[PDB]
């Protein structure tokens, strides 16, 4: 199926406090209200970065593969939990295509809502919610961990009863950071002219009027080239 | 480890290693057994021992004597072309030197391999590991090493009688970062005591200033490493130690 | 072909956004300034193509002003 | 157009000959932003 | 020096296999490819197959399938196997040296030789 | 489609140059088919002396010449009154494989 | 001060690396002229 | 096609497949020789 994520998938872009601020960034966000694909377990590819959410009691879902070919021939990084602990790995893996050599790294460590956001060295950001089919709510995703090992990547599989996924596009997005700095609203700086008037004016109210915002120039369309009449050859024959 | 390291890979195959949380020490490196060329970009090479970087990348690779000229980032050859780009605005330090004594061997060492065929020029740090056998000629291979098919690996002969130009050079490129994550390599100086509620200079992890520093009562998220104002000046920090 | 051409530069312009102050409304209208609407509720006047913004008969006095007598608000 | 908006890391990674054009690139664009400040600074006291 | 050796015992009955193998010096396996050569007594030289420079061999296509050749990048040896000999296939046995890289395209040098003689 | 011959036949006094013809099945032949010339010493000495249909070999005298004189591949030596005493191989690059020359003997004076 | 005022032939003459020292002249000395231009009509506009 | 000379040269012979084939850049004959020659290095193109 589809669903629109309203108000989800914000994180703190970089490691640096601000309070009380509307501070202007920009990187790779999730677009507000997009399209988000409802799952209920294929590979899927991996865009530019990916939006990950699950909402589950008994900890169906479990870990996530990526990858180019997700075999023996290329890379491929897993991260598993265990009750034991929480496994994440790079090898040279042999990948069930049903899943349930060379190892170069290792790492140990409804109402609930998980929230993960993957983007490419490997920087993995998340958060866990108590809820009450996304909601319309509004939580800051903070750091998580980072991965220095570069890996190729261009496909994902989630290894397992819902889960949602959605693409990162490389968006602006004006943050209210409050008192205790922690990011508490956003407006995406492209989604609609009223946006784009808040992000110009850097503020999260408008008073009535009429304000300029950006500049309407039509682009081209072909190439036109056009010379003298071509005639009086040069008389090899 | 990386710079007595005695085998060394294939140029086309360059070998990059990380270098992280560790202390580095460079000027006993730059007190130098006689490096072909110490040449630093972006950086002076005496002050190495005083930044503090995120990561630094360090590639290893064994070329001709005098193609060292090559490694630079605006710079065009062969070996920029097809073996190794270094990327515009490069922030780091080539190091070269002679390993006649070593790497050549009577004869003519032949496994040492540079490619001299690609479609076009590298991507910065880009590894075309793979082998196809170029369709050099322009009716396609398909497999053919025939006489107008080539294949784009080639390797050097590297005998001691050569040429002083031809004679082994290791070359390593340092890529440095300077960026403001928390900078985890840094130089041998020495900790220090801290003071407060007076005007004193002040050095944390390279993030260098004057000013007063106070006990602050912010409420610091654990990840958050530091703290901004409203026109983006360093209002507060977290303490290393 | 001894055929002479004028050469217009492509259309350019400014962009405005009409709001009601966001206490009253999130709805918003559009004025593509110093353009033939095509190229772009579409209304045509001496500033431009404004899209959003329906054009009543009568008038009334100036709430937020457009240009060339036009004026643009917020009614039932 | 210098390789960063901070004086002292410019002081602090380059080297003094070298270092100086980095320097002026910064001065020159300060000192231009200054003036523009002072300029409108006169002309809106006119008004006032 | 540039140089061509291969060596072998040779002398074969028939209906048995005999391999020869040729060693190089002075020169890789990577800018070059090697060529083989076979002499029968008083008569002319015929090509044998080719080893090219980087992976993939070729045969004699009347040659038949039913022999290989073998090489080494490292120690720099080729080897070539008959897994079957018969009286006609007394001759000797010439490796050599191509290098298609080079301006000089054809075949630059050649191996030492070796009697191969049935009975 | 695969005949190759040689006169197999030559004698040239010293200071007079000779042209010995190699002709194949394929009429006029282009350099696309590459030509190679060997000499075959009677110890069985082997050496290349022209390639690419016109290049001489490297280490063979340029008193060796070698060019495609006639429709087909040619060979041409300045007379020599020793060094000459050898039988000459031409070769032809058929699309799939070598085809190599009967081969000729030269007996000066 | 660049070797030409045509931005598009400085961009498909000469070298990309070295080519944005001639675009920093012309950005330069356009920018200045703009503001040239801000400041008398500043003036003008508090005559009027 | 697309580039242009000052001005185009041409010469004109009768000769065999053999002198043909002397009449290249660099070759040797008797036709190269006196025949016909021209400077090797030259840009040239030759019709047969
Ligand atoms: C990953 O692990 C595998 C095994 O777990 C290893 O691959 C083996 O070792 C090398 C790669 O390091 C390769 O063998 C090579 O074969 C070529 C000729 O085919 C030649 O250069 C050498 O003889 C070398 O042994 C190959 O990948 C494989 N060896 C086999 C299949 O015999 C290796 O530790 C890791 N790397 C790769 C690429 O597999
Ligand atoms: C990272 O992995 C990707 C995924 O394999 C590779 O980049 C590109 O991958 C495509 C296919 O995903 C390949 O090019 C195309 O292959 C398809 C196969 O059907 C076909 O339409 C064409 O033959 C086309 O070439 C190719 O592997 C690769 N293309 C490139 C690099 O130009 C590659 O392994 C990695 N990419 C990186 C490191 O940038
Ligand atoms: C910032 O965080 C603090 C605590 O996490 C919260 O604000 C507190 O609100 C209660 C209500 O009076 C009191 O404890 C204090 O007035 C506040 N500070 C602390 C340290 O407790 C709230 O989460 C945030 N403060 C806001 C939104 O004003
Ligand atoms: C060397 O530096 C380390 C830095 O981690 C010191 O280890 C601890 O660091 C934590 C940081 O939160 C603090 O609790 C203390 O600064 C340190 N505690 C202990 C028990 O060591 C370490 O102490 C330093 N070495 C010395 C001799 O002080
Ligand atoms: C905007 O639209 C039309 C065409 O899209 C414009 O083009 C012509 O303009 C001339 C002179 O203004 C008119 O006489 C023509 O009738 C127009 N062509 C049409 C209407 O098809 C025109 O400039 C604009 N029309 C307006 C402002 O009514
Ligand atoms: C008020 O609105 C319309 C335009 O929005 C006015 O313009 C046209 O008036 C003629 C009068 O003959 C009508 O036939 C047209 O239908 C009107 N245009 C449109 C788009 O409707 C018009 O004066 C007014 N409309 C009324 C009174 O019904
Ligand atoms: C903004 O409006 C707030 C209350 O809204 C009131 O009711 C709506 C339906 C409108 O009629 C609006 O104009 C009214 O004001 C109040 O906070 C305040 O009145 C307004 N101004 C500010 C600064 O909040
Ligand atoms: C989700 O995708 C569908 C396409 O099937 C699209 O029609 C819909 O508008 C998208 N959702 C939103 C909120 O735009």
């Amino acid at each position: 199926a589809y669903t629109n994520s309203f108000t989800r998938g914000v994180y703190y872009p970089d490691k640096v406090f601000r309070s009380s601020v509307l501070h202007s960034t920009q990187d790779l966000f999730l677009p507000f209200f997009s399209n988000v694909t409802w799952f209920h377990n294929p590979v899927l590819p991996f865009n530019d970065g990916v939006y990950f959410a699950s909402t589950e009691k008994s900890n169906i879902i479990r870990g996530w593969i990526f990858g180019t070919t997700l075999d023996s021939k290329t890379q491929s990084l897993l991260i598993v939990n265990n009750a034991t602990n929480v496994v994440i790995k790079v090898c040279e893996f042999q990948f069930c295509n049903d899943p349930f050599n060379n190892c170069t790294f290792e790492y140990v460590s409804f109402k609930n809502l998980r929230e993960f956001v993957f983007k490419n060295y490997f920087k993995i950001y998340s958060k866990h919610t108590p809820i009450n089919d996304l909601p319309q709510g509004f939580s800051a995703l903070e750091p998580l961990v980072d991965l220095p090992i570069g890996i190729n990547i261009t496909r994902f599989q989630t290894l397992l009863a819902a889960y949602y996924v959605g693409y990162l596009q490389p968006r602006t997005f004006l943050l209210k950071y409050n008192e205790n700095g922690t990011i508490t609203d956003a407006v995406d700086c492209a989604l609609d002219p009223l946006s784009e008037t808040k992000c110009t004016l850097k503020s999260f109210t408008v008073e009535k009027g009429i304000y300029q915002t950006s500049n309407f120039r039509v682009q081209p369309t072909e190439s036109i080239v056009r010379f003298p009449n071509i005639t009086n050859l040069c008389p090899f024959g | 480890e990386v710079f007595n390291a005695t085998r060394f890979a294939s140029v086309y195959a360059w070998n990059r290693k990380r270098i992280s949380n560790c202390v580095a020490d460079y000027s006993v490196l730059y007190n130098s057994a006689s490096f072909s060329t110490f040449k630093c970009y972006g950086v002076s090479p005496t002050k190495l021992n005083d930044l503090c970087f995120t990561n630094v990348y360090a590639d290893s690779f064994v070329i001709r004597g005098d193609e060292v000229r090559q490694i630079a980032p605006g710079q065009t050859g062969k070996i920029a072309d097809y073996n190794y780009k270094l990327p515009d605005d490069f922030t780091g330090c080539v190091i070269a030197w002679n390993s006649n004594n070593l790497d050549s061997k009577v004869g003519g060492n032949y496994n040492y391999l540079y490619r001299l065929f690609r479609k076009s020029n590298l991507k910065p740090f880009e590894r075309d590991i793979s082998t196809e056998i170029y369709q050099a000629g322009s009716t396609p291979c398909n497999g053919v090493e025939g006489f107008n098919c080539y294949f784009p690996l080639q390797s050097y002969g590297f005998q001691p009688t050569n040429g002083v130009g031809y004679q082994p050079y290791r070359v390593v490129v340092l890529s440095f970062e300077l960026l403001h994550a928390p900078a985890t390599v840094c130089g041998p100086k020495k900790s220090t005591n801290l003071v407060k509620n007076k005007c004193v200079n002040f050095n944390f992890n390279g993030l260098t200033g004057t000013g007063v520093l106070t006990e602050s009562n912010k409420k610091f998220l654990p990840f958050q490493q530091f703290g901004r104002d409203i026109a983006d000046t360093t209002d507060a920090v977290r303490d290393p130690q | 072909t001894l055929e002479i051409l004028d050469i217009t530069p492509c259309s350019f312009g400014g962009v405005s956004v009409i709001t009601p102050g966001t206490n009253t409304s999130n709805q918003v209208a559009v004025l593509y300034q110093d353009v033939n609407c095509t190229e772009v509720n579409v209304f045509q006047t001496r500033a431009g193509c404004l899209i959003g913004a329906e054009h009543v008969n009568n008038s009334y006095e100036c709430d937020i002003p457009i240009g060339a007598g036009i004026c643009a608000s917020y009614q039932t | 157009g210098a390789i960063s908006s901070v004086l002292n890391d410019i002081l602090s990674r380059l080297d003094p000959p070298e270092a100086e054009v980095q320097i002026d690139r910064l001065i020159t664009g300060r000192l231009q932003s200054l003036q523009t400040y002072v300029t409108q600074q006169l002309i809106r006291a006119a008004e006032i | 020096q540039v140089q061509l050796k291969q060596s072998g015992p040779g002398l074969v009955a028939p209906s048995q296999s005999l391999s020869i193998t040729c060693t190089v010096s002075g020169f890789s396996l990577i800018n070059y490819a090697i060529s083989w050569v076979r002499q029968p007594p008083g008569k002319g030289l015929e090509w044998l197959g080719v080893i090219w420079t980087g992976g993939g061999t070729n045969y004699n296509s009347a040659l038949k399938s039913r022999l290989s050749i073998s090489k080494d990048n490292s120690k720099s040896q080729v080897f070539l196997k008959m897994n079957s000999l018969q009286t006609d296939d007394t001759a000797r046995y010439y490796c050599a040296r191509k290098d298609y890289y080079g301006r000089y395209y054809g075949m630059d040098y050649w191996g030492q030789g070796t009697s191969v003689t049935v009975s | 489609q695969a005949v190759v011959t040689q006169e197999s036949a030559l004698t040239t006094s010293p200071g007079e140059t000779v042209t010995l013809t190699c002709r194949s099945s394929t009429g006029a032949v282009t350099t696309s088919n590459y030509a190679n010339w060997v000499q075959e010493k009677p110890d069985h000495l082997f050496t290349g002396l022209i390639g690419g249909t016109n290049n001489r070999a490297p280490g063979v005298p340029a008193r060796f010449s070698g060019s495609l004189i006639g429709d087909k591949a040619a060979l041409t030596i300045t007379g020599a009154q020793t060094e000459d005493e050898a039988i000459y191989f031409c070769a032809l690059w058929y699309n799939n494989h070598w085809v190599f020359g009967g081969g000729t003997k030269l007996t000066v004076l």
